[PDB]
RNA sequence: GGACGCGACCGAAAUGGUGAAGGACGGGUCCAGUGCGAAACACGCACUGUUGAGUAGAGUGUGAGCUCCGUAACUGGUCGCGUC
């Protein structure tokens, strides 16, 4: 019954502003403390801000003090995080959390939203170039052959990858994106397949990058040699 | 002064059914205002324990917490498959709140050698001025692995990046990509591109290579 | 000896004024901690604490007691005097 949905995330340039929303359902925020907590990719949870019930008192981590303002609108049963003068290092998934009822959960945060990704960068939005990783003319490694797709130079996160429109799932490994020195992301998605069917089977990677209105389908074939 | 929560170990490999303990050490008194959370990849944290030792409603009793002064422990009495995840302590005694840096709990299994594959850059990419060469290490265990690049036998350094999957849901193996980036010009100056893989499961290090012109 | 009456001295419930005492005379208020109220602070309640707090009060009590100066009911004691 109890749920939190955060929204408003996206790409902003350093110095820019962004307002996040945390829409509650199944409870009324007025009876609870509400918190924002963030997690930069590959890093730990970092407490950002909170607002206390009844008094409206607000608290902030030093890292965001003076730039961020947390608020609560009871009419929309929604909390907000207003972020000004954003910096590269503010990049993270932003979660809002309910601090639970004292008698039942002490000061534990008992419910969390799914999170919303905030990207702060000077880099411009850009869809990926997709390149084949061709199955080798050679025989085998580990019993099979391997092929895939290189999804290079997109921004910002995320991109999704599937194979044969979701029909091919076994043996698929899609790697976590890596931020390149260019400040663009890149990743590969690979799959292992029988080596004997490389000519008569079709393998297509479906790459979707919503922020740039880019969706590409690349057929991956053995190279001409 | 801000309160520190020093968490250890930062990672741990265990078998299903094992008893594990994760510790967080506060740098000042936090009374008993310590909570523990579980986080799976791509998901929000979930509350397990509050006030140091109280089990959050609906959380299985194999999870327990204890306080010894300013040291706090989360114990899983007997790990089940779904318990593999990252765990975080949090002090909320005073503002600002502090989180421990986390403990990743991963599943042990038998050693598995990587299957190795190398991929030359496509012609399409080349005609755009950059060459990406990819080395794939597939379905191995444990995580620890060494991948180095050689071009015409010269050891590369600083021009490759690695990425690794989360432990696989079925076989508990890892897969890893290493990507060597070169300008088109540098790439065309050389012939032999090799990646060399060292791993506990291999009888001896494995080299996968191609010659630039030939495929 | 006794009783009644008058008066004086003493005592005295009660009352006005006075000036010292701080937590072992209290209450109030504040402060701290803990728990609770859908509640970390602010607000309210409960519990705990004076090796927590001014006897210049920082009180819409400086309230009770006392120190010290008066008024004083009397069912009080004593002495004198008048009378029986
Ligand atoms: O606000 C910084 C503060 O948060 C902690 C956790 O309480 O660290 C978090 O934020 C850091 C980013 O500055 C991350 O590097 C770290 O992984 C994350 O847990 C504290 O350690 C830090 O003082
Ligand atoms: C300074 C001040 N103290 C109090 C009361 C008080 C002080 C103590 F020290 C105690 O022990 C005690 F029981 C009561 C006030 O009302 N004010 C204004
Ligand atoms: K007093
Ligand atoms: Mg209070």
């Amino acid at each position: 019954e109890v749920q939190l949905v955060e929204s408003g995330g996206g790409l902003v340039q350093p110095g820019g502003s962004l307002r996040l929303s945390c829409a509650a359902s199944g409870f009324y925020i007025s009876y609870s403390s509400i918190h924002w907590v963030r997690q930069a990719p590959g890093k730990g949870l970092e407490w950002v801000a909170s607002i206390s019930p009844y008094s409206g008192s607000t608290y902030y981590a030093d890292s965001v003090k003076g730039r961020f303002t947390i608020s609560a609108d009871t009419s929309k049963n929604t909390a907000y995080l207003q972020m000004n003068s954003l910096r590269a290092e503010d990049t993270a998934v932003y979660y809002c959390a309910r601090q639970g009822y004292r008698r039942r959960s002490g000061r534990g945060f008992d419910y969390w939203g799914q999170g919303t990704l905030v990207t702060v960068s000077s880099a411009s939005t850009k869809g990926p170039s997709v390149f084949p990783l061709a199955p080798s003319s050679k025989s085998t490694s580990g019993g099979t052959a391997a092929l895939g797709c290189l999804v290079k130079d997109y921004f910002p996160e995320p991109v999704t990858v599937s194979w044969n429109s979701g029909a091919l799932t076994s043996g698929v490994h899609t790697f976590p994106a890596v931020l390149q020195s260019s400040g663009l992301y890149s990743l590969s998605s690979v799959v292992t397949v029988p080596s004997s069917s490389l000519g008569t089977q079709t393998y297509i990677c479906n790459v979707n990058h919503k922020p740039s209105n880019t969706k590409v389908d690349k057929k991956v074939e053995p190279k001409s040699c | 002064s801000d309160i520190q929560m020093t968490q250890s170990p930062s990672s741990l490999s265990a078998s299903v059914g094992d008893r594990v303990t994760i510790t967080c050490r506060a740098s000042q008194s936090v009374s008993s205002a310590v909570a523990w959370y579980q986080q799976k990849p791509g998901k929000a944290p979930k509350l397990l324990i509050y006030s140091a030792s109280s089990l959050y409603s609906g959380v299985p009793s194999r999870f327990s917490g204890s306080r010894s002064g300013t040291d706090f422990t989360l114990t899983i009495s007997s790990l089940q498959p779904e318990d593999f995840a990252t765990y975080y302590c949090q002090q909320s005694y005073s503002f600002p709140s502090t989180f421990g840096q986390g403990t990743k709990v991963e599943i042990k299994r038998t050693v598995a050698a990587p299957s190795v594959f190398i991929f030359p850059p496509s012609d399409e990419q080349l005609k755009s001025g950059t060459a990406s060469v990819v080395c794939l290490l597939n379905n191995f265990y444990p995580r620890e692995a060494k991948v180095q690049w050689k071009v015409d036998n010269a050891l590369q350094s600083g021009n490759s990046q690695e990425s690794v999957t989360e432990q696989d849901s079925k076989d508990s193996t890892y897969s890893l990509s290493s990507t060597l980036t070169l300008s088109k010009a540098d790439y065309e100056k050389h012939k032999v591109y090799a990646c060399e893989v060292t791993h506990q499961g291999l009888s001896s290090p494995v080299t996968k290579s191609f010659n630039r012109g030939e495929c």
